[PDB]
């Protein structure tokens, strides 16, 4: 129940404000400015800001801060959301979010404020469908808006009925200092962009261990997720019903499912690091890495992020596979690899010499992070069965998906 | 050889903190890699660049040896670089002005008067404790000297070493003596001073 | 004497620096820090004099940049200022038509100009011409 | 300039005229004073081109409150553009209705808001509801005297489920504002039509549907049973707030739940999944999750009873987010978990952040001494801790020890040598008086007590007012046990704390002690140095009354700030 | 890539070498360096700081950074070691109280790892009066052959002599040159 | 800009 | 061809399911 919406910068200008419900004046977004900036040298910072009886609620945006003023006790949750879906609507507007165009498309960023929420309540939340009522280069509003289905604009034609799906899977470890392993969790991203004519019904199919074991096949490779999201268009009814993922696809690139169950298998990289640091005379970094994904499976474009000192310098690289660069900027060597097939073994010694001056202060032991990305690999083994595409035409449809393995929250710490 | 304008320059062309910070970073490690290799053809612009970066609120800490080994060096623009890194990241706290104790010695009695007043100057803004005990022989020497571009020099040194250590005093009750008819200002003005600090 | 005199921009920007007091490098920057946000959060109309931490933290910026000094509680007001308004002559004189780009430039000149007029935060050249000279020697040097 | 665009407003070509009004906007949103050109503007309002109307209705809304007077000259113009046959129009003409700020404006504004109350369009629907809405904030008396609460609840009724969404959302909010005489509450067949629109109503509907379901108390297991089902389908969608919701709507209902029907564990097997899908949501909400688990952690604790491993602070992640993170795994700390949340303390007090370290010292100690299975573990992280030298970790030992000693201190004898020599010349008071108060009531195991207390009597007059007395304190106990030792050194207390010492708690407390030791000072053995009941440490839990209360209101600003919803608003 | 350039700057010379000055204060470390830069015998004060110098013999231009033996110098000894190749000890045979001090700095010094591909330089100083020892029971006293993995050589220079300076260049080179 | 302007204006 | 994994033709339903 935020009373207004306002789009701020990086030197505290107010790129755009909107007031929804006039509860709150407009004079305190200056007062936000010297708030977050005493909690920031404080420490005291938060994204939900206070300004006396009225909370100014604001989130990190590229370039601005989305401050939203609340005066009531509204639905935190729900002014989130309503950020979250402006956010995503001006990204899909417009490409680059900074103050390039924030200034430059004024005109239609009013109306399409206007037309979000009205009196604190958001109304209009499809980026399609506000496309289509609202440009920057009017209309009556669609029907699609008002009909039940508002995520499948009817009417739509295409020569070829193609849709491209993507299995993204996050590898997240959390490697202790100790050598163990604390987090490990794949979360899986069914995200399909289909491209068809008309507002094809899809029925997701696959070997879900929940179905399988309903339907009696529960002997073979089933993904138990043990937390499934549907997507907007998902009917939630057949899911909770017998899992029947039955919804109108969206048109274009929309995330139908995303898995999220913990991970119970060994890392798919096995680094382990050596750190021989001398008393202000040398430093020595004995990392290897272990490939412990299948050898048939190459993790291409691998980016294994090795801390090295603040204030080391003159570094010398002694590895094997993979070149290293140091980057001043991020303090660390990452060990960038362009293919690494599985089972790979890379080792690295560093050395580089260290100021005879000691630090003033620590800079702490920020964990050691990998940036592999091995595709057409299924680490869960979960298959898709069938997608059930039907229209009310009647059409052969082409659908298409590739499974891409990634590394997301796969840190190391350090010793 | 990045020049001081060059860097002044690319920091103003950033915009961002956490993109400054990482331009500062970078060339902090720049002139790390130039220093630790030994380097004197370049050093007065990597000098530059880390005072620029300590002004601007970066550390300094690896930046503290070029300073001192600059000092002791025989070029104008090196000597004046260091005694510049020597009167802001140098102070009685640091602990790296112990050695500079000796440059100080061997810079009092040079012959050029822009070295040695430059030398008392710093031995003026950065006086330790133990910096003016072996140097209060150095300073009562230039007390009684002629010259009135130093007699100034002279008297600030001298009531600097009384100021940090008031038993020092009784050495500079002789060397003040018949010294009211100078005829230039800043002469007669220091002392005064140093009359006055006694 | 002057405990530190710092010359800072008006956005908060620390375009001079000098400090005769050896405090923590934390502890100067808290410092520095405490007296821009009290030059910041004070008007046109305050004397130009503050009395913090028992020093005459005395604030007069003759553009956008502005200057600070801190003196102990033992001489006149006045003679701050008028040493302010020679040093930024001289400044001038040397530089000519000196502004804010310049400074940030010739941060090491300004910094010599600044130790060869007053030392240890007492006045050392009392003449304005002289001092000129001094220092148009110096960097004849080389 | 002014001029300039004052003589282009009033001209008669269109493309001047939407260059004046771009650049009037260009000038209001740079931080122009545009205000003065509102009458100006007023004869230019009555255009065809649709881009040029919402600039001017934005205009005169921006401009309403600072022109009231100029805002008479609106209302025909509103009237005329309600009945327009486009509907985008009609909306926008509601909506600058409901916007306007006058108190004039909205009683002409009546007779368009019940003529677009009716509105077919699902759009002009939930535009004509958001006015209503609108007009009975600004004016609750004139909402009730136009008759809209009816037309609000029957919209709820209707056809066009976002629209009735809204309208149910503008009914809440009347009745939130209203002192509840005459809510609109329904019977069981207004919460089914509602569920069944729920599935069919949008993102932001799915919200508005799930707010009435939380005022509405169940009455029968069946109707309980039916309520939750329906709710189950809303925890496997992915909008944060939507879930949130239907959280809160599952834990209000189940207050009136059976704990032994299958219902209540269904709902909570289906709730972990839940709460592990919320808490890696973006950090924005991770915060707002982390409130809601904590409010709820009161209510269910064995909901979340295996979920620990997701309660660890990422590396990247931000710094409410960890503080949260150690809140939650505090609240849910258990023996089972006792080395996983042992080994992250050790591990969260490797990090740079000062006020995270003591953070962590804090849940660690609270952690030993709500568990006393791993009280040696717990004194064995403290002491290495204080080994680890650093000043703050070094305090928050020292402070944890102390605390230790005060709750556990029948098994706490093995530490007080190697917390004898522990680098104590910091003086810190919350470390010293820690220490000082384990010296004096640990006056047993170490042999130089006298020893480590003659350098804190140096500075006793003037330490401090609680640093004094708990060094008298241990002064009076170490006399009291070991008075052949300490006889000089109680009466050189007893001089310092009651000639030189001026506190008037401070002196009293002195002379309390000097008149029991020249009394009897075998009765000050059992006088002083007795031995204390268990201390009652407090208890974190909110009150039955509160959670309860919390319970209902999940979502809003009042969970983040844990605080009641009228203790938070103005 | 091309090397003709290196070669021909190697054909006319163009290593240079290093070295750096340690030992026990008034060890005649100052003098010494003084003899190798200059070659007279300067009267200089205690070393509160540190000499910085360069001697150019055989076509190589061995820096020399004496270091003073003091007790607020010796701890500063670990600055100059950054970026050295070589280094100097400085004996006192003719200080028998401080030959034990300079045997344990000596010592601490060897024991970084810093300090390791640098060979052993003693000079016998003291070498004007009688009561100077030998090359043998200098370096047996100092333990100059319990050194492993160290080029260690013992030689004999006197401040107003001068004599045995040449022969110490001379090993330094071989040790650190190892050329035609 | 403000920064290209004369300290003192002379 | 395409970095991630190659796109893969995907049926309508589990023919083994009736
Ligand atoms: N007369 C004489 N003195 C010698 C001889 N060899 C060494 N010395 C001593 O070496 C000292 C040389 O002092 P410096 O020139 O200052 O150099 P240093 O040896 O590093 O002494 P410090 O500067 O105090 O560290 C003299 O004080 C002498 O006492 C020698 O052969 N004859
Ligand atoms: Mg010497």
């Amino acid at each position: 129940s935020a009373s207004a919406v306002y789009v701020l910068d990086l030197k505290g200008k107010v790129l755009i404000c909107r007031n929804y419900r006039g509860d709150v004046d407009m004079s305190e977004v200056e007062h936000f400015m010297p708030i977050l900036m005493e909690k920031e040298e404080e420490g005291m910072l938060s994204p939900i800001l206070a300004h006396g009886g009225v909370r100014f609620m604001w989130i990190k945006h590229n370039n601005l801060y989305l401050v939203a003023t609340s005066k009531k006790n509204a639905c935190v949750s729900l002014v989130f959301s309503f950020l979250y879906k402006v956010v995503q609507v001006f990204s899909e507007y417009f490409k680059e979010l900074e103050e390039e165009s924030i200034r430059d498309n004024f005109v239609i960023i009013y109306e399409l404020l206007d037309e979000l929420m009205d009196f604190g309540y958001p109304q209009t939340t499809d980026s399609k469908i506000l496309q289509e009522y609202i440009t920057q280069e009017a209309p009556r509003p669609p029907a699609t808006v008002t009909n039940a289905v508002s995520w499948r604009s009817e009417g739509i034609k295409y020569r070829k009925n193609e849709v491209f799906l993507d299995v993204i899977e996050a590898v997240n470890l959390l490697v202790s200092a100790n050598g163990n392993v604390l987090r490990s969790e794949i979360v899986g991203s069914i995200k399909m962009r289909v491209f068809l004519s008309g507002m094809p019904e899809l029925r997701l199919g696959l070997n879900d261990k929940v179905l399988f074991d309903n339907t009696g096949r529960g002997k073979s490779k089933s993904v138990e997720l043990e937390d499934v999201k549907f997507h907007q268009c998902v009917r939630l009814s057949r899911f909770e019903n017998d899992r029947t993922i039955s919804f109108i696809p969206p048109d274009g690139e929309f995330e139908l499912m995303s898995y999220r169950l913990n991970t119970h298998v060994k890392p798919l990289i096995w680094i382990e690091s050596v750190i021989e640091k001398h008393s202000h005379s040398r430093i020595e970094y004995m990392v290897k890495a272990k490939s412990q994904f299948k050898r048939r499976s190459t993790a291409n474009n691998v980016e294994i992020h090795i801390p090295v000192p603040n204030d080391a310098d003159s570094p010398k690289f002694k590895t094997t596979v993979g070149s290293v660069k140091w980057v001043p900027e991020n303090s660390e060597i990452v060990w960038s690899v362009k293919s690494f097939p599985g089972g790979k073994e890379y080792l690295m010694r560093a050395h580089f010499g260290l100021p005879s001056v000691e630090a003033e202060d620590k800079e702490g032991k920020p964990p050691i992070s990998v940036k592999f990305e091995i595709p057409y690999f299924t680490t869960s083994g979960i298959q898709v069965r069938y997608l059930k595409i039907i229209e009310k035409s009647g059409y052969q449809a082409l659908p298409w998906v590739r499974y891409i393995t990634q590394n997301g929250d796969y840190q190391l710490r350090t010793q | 050889p990045i020049r001081l304008r060059e860097l002044i320059r690319t920091i103003r062309t950033a915009r961002t903190q956490a993109e400054e910070r990482e331009m500062i970073q970078k060339e902090c490690a720049a002139i790390r890699s130039s220093f630790r290799e030994e380097d004197n053809t370049y050093r007065c612009r990597n000098v530059a660049k880390l005072l620029y970066m300590h002004m601007l609120g970066y550390p300094a800490h690896f930046g503290q040896l070029e300073c001192l080994k600059l000092i002791a060096s025989q070029k104008f623009t090196d000597k004046r670089i260091g005694y510049l890194g020597a009167m802001l990241l140098l102070d009685e706290r640091q602990d790296v002005h112990l050695l500079m104790t000796n440059c100080i010695k061997n810079d009092l009695n040079h012959s050029t008067q822009f070295v040695q007043g430059l030398a008392l100057c710093t031995l003026g803004c950065m006086g330790s404790s133990e910096m003016c005990r072996d140097l209060a022989g150095e300073v009562e020497k230039l007390l009684k000297t002629s010259n009135s571009y130093l007699r100034k020099k002279a008297a600030l040194c001298a009531v600097h070493v009384i100021r940090k250590v008031p038993e020092l005093m009784e050495m500079f009750l002789p060397a003040t003596k018949n010294l009211l008819n100078e005829k230039n200002h800043g002469v007669l003005h220091t002392s005064v001073v140093l009359l006055t600090e006694m | 004497m002057i405990h530190f005199i710092l010359l800072f921009s008006r956005q908060g920007k620390l375009r001079l620096q000098k400090w005769y007091i050896t405090l923590p490098d934390k502890e100067r920057k808290k410092i520095t820090r405490e007296i821009v946000q009290i030059i910041l959060s004070r008007g046109h109309r305050t004397s130009s004099f503050v009395d913090w931490k028992e020093l005459k933290l005395v604030y007069k910026r003759y553009a956008s940049l502005y200057f600070c000094c801190a003196i102990e509680n033992q001489d006149n007001e006045l003679l701050t200022l008028e040493i302010v308004h020679r040093y930024v002559e001289l400044l001038d004189k040397y530089f000519g038509n000196v502004c804010e780009l310049d400074i940030i430039f010739n941060f090491e000149k300004a910094y010599f100009i600044l130790d060869e007029f007053i030392i240890g935060g007492e006045i050392q050249e009392t003449s304005k011409k002289i001092a000129v000279k001094a220092i148009e020697d110096s960097d004849m040097l080389q | 300039e002014i001029f300039e665009l004052k003589a282009e407003l009033n001209s008669d070509k269109k493309e001047k005229k939407k260059e004046a009004v771009k650049k009037v906007i260009a000038s209001m949103t740079v931080g122009k004073d545009v205000s003065a050109l509102f009458p100006d503007v007023v004869n230019c309002m009555q255009t065809d081109n649709l881009e040029l109307k919402k600039l001017v209705y934005l205009y005169l809304m921006n401009y309403a409150k600072s022109q009231p007077d100029m805002a008479i000259m609106a209302v025909n113009t509103f009237v005329k553009d309600c009945e327009d046959p486009n509907p985008l129009i009609r909306a926008l003409a509601v909506r600058t209705m409901g916007c306007i700020r006058v108190d004039k404006i909205t009683e002409y504004l009546c007779e368009p808001l019940r003529k677009c109350l009716k509105d077919e369009d699902p759009y002009v629907r939930k535009t004509a509801a958001v006015c209503v809405a609108k007009l009975h904030d600004i004016n609750a008396q004139l909402v009730e005297d136009q008759g809209f609460l009816d037309t609000l609840k029957d919209l709820i009724s209707d056809s066009n489920p976002m629209v009735v969404a809204n309208a149910v959302a503008a009914l809440s909010e009347i009745a939130e504002s209203h002192p509840s005489s005459n809510l609109l509450d329904l019977n069981p067949q207004s919460i089914n039509k509602l569920l069944t629109a729920l599935n069919e109503c949008t993102e932001w509907g799915q919200i508005f549907i799930l707010d009435c379901l939380a005022n509405y108390m169940p009455k029968d297991d069946r109707e309980a049973q039916s309520i939750c089902e329906r709710v189950t389908p809303r925890l496997s969608h992915a909008n944060s707030a939507v879930v949130l919701s239907a959280v809160k709507v599952l834990m209000k209902f189940m207050e009136m739940l059976s704990k032994d029907l299958d219902y209540y564990g269904t709902l909570l097997k289906k709730l972990a999944p839940p709460l592990v899908t919320l808490l890696s949501a973006e950090p924005e909400l991770q915060y707002v999750a982390l409130r809601n688990i904590n409010l709820i952690v009161q209510k269910r604790p064995e909901i979340l009873k295996h979920e620990m491993k997701v309660f660890f602070v990422k590396y990247n992640d931000p710094i409410y987010v960890k503080l949260e993170k150690l809140d939650i795994m505090i609240r849910l700390a258990s023996q089972a978990n006792i080395a996983q949340v042992l080994a992250e303390l050790r591990e969260y007090a490797t990090e740079v952040d000062v006020d995270f370290v003591r953070k962590a010292v804090r849940a660690i100690g609270r952690c030993a001494i709500k568990v006393e299975q791993s009280a040696e573990r717990c004194v064995s992280t403290l002491l290495d801790l204080i080994q680890t030298k650093v000043n703050y970790v070094v305090q928050e030992a020292i402070v944890v020890i102390k605390d230790i000693f005060r709750k556990y201190p029948n098994k706490y004898e093995s530490v007080i040598a190697t917390l004898c020599e522990n680098l104590d010349s910091l003086d810190e008071p919350e470390a010293r008086a820690a220490m000082i108060w384990i010296v004096g009531e640990y006056a047993e195991r170490i042999d130089n007590a006298d020893e480590l207390l003659e350098s804190f009597l140096e500075g006793f007059h003037d330490k401090s007012t609680q640093v004094q007395l708990q060094l008298l304190t241990a002064i009076v106990k170490l006399f009291l046990k070991k008075p052949t030792e300490t006889q000089e050194l109680v009466q050189q207390v007893l001089s310092l704390a009651t000639q030189d010492s001026d506190n008037p708690d401070l002196r009293d407390r002195g002379y309390i002690y000097w008149r029991l030791l020249s009394t009897d000072p075998v009765a000050a053995k059992e006088v002083v140095l007795a031995e204390k009941p268990l201390i009652s440490e407090e208890t974190d839990l909110i009150e039955p009354t509160l959670l309860d209360e919390l319970i209902c209101y999940i979502g809003t600003l009042a969970s983040v700030y844990h605080k009641p919803p009228s203790a938070f608003v103005e | 890539g091309n090397i003709f350039a290196n070669l021909f700057k190697g054909l006319f010379g163009k290593k240079e070498m290093r070295i750096l000055m340690v030992g026990l204060d008034a060890a005649g470390k100052t003098t010494i360096l003084y003899k190798l830069k200059l070659g007279e015998i300067v009267t200089t004060i205690p070393t509160i700081g540190f000499n910085v110098e360069t001697v150019e013999y055989k076509n190589i231009s061995f820096t020399v950074w004496d270091v003073g033996g003091q007790d607020k110098i010796r701890p500063l000894w670990r600055h100059y070691f950054q970026n050295t190749q070589g280094l100097i000890f400085v004996v006192d045979s003719n200080d028998r109280e401080r030959v034990n001090e300079a045997r344990e700095e000596l010592m601490r010094m060897l024991a970084e790892d810093e300090l390791r591909d640098a060979v052993l330089l003693v000079f016998a100083n003291k070498q004007d009066l009688p009561n100077a020892m030998n090359a043998a029971e200098i370096t047996d006293k100092l333990g100059l052959h319990s050194l492993r993995h160290r080029n260690w050589y013992i030689q004999a220079t006197c401040a107003t002599s001068g004599d045995g300076l040449y022969e110490g260049l001379d090993w330094l080179s071989n040790q650190l040159r190892n050329q035609k | 800009k403000g920064e290209n302007t004369s300290l003192l204006h002379p | 061809d395409r970095k991630g994994g190659s796109y893969s033709q995907a049926a309508g339903s589990d023919s083994a399911q009736s």
